[PDB]
């Protein structure tokens, strides 16, 4: 009875799993992430004793 | 910045830092002559000497 269950009509219950494993480690971001400063001004000004 | 609101204070701190650092430098190799490189200090290479 192959024909009487055509593939167009056999919707098999997939397993609720997405293989969403991509590189997400961002320790460079990780460190210096909780110390992000949200300015209300666009520029970042500071002094540097060059000599 | 707070380090510019007192250019006198900042220059004092800078001079103190560089002065401590020069003092440390001279206290090592200072032949004892006073010529702005060694400051009459005798250090260790004029106190003890340089070589055998």
């Amino acid at each position: 009875l192959t024909n009487l269950t055509p593939t167009e009509l056999l919707a098999n219950k997939a397993v609720d799993y997405l293989a969403n494993s991509f590189l997400v480690e961002t320790p460079m971001l990780g460190l210096l992430a909780n110390r992000v400063i949200n300015q209300k001004q666009k520029a970042i000004e500071w002094g540097a004793k060059v000599a | 910045i707070s380090a510019v609101r007192d250019p006198v204070g900042t220059a004092i701190a800078d001079a103190f830092d560089v002065l401590s650092k020069k003092i440390n430098s001279v206290l090592y190799t200072a032949s004892g002559v006073a010529d702005a490189t060694n400051y009459g200090i005798f250090g260790l290479d004029a106190a003890a000497g340089t070589t055998v």
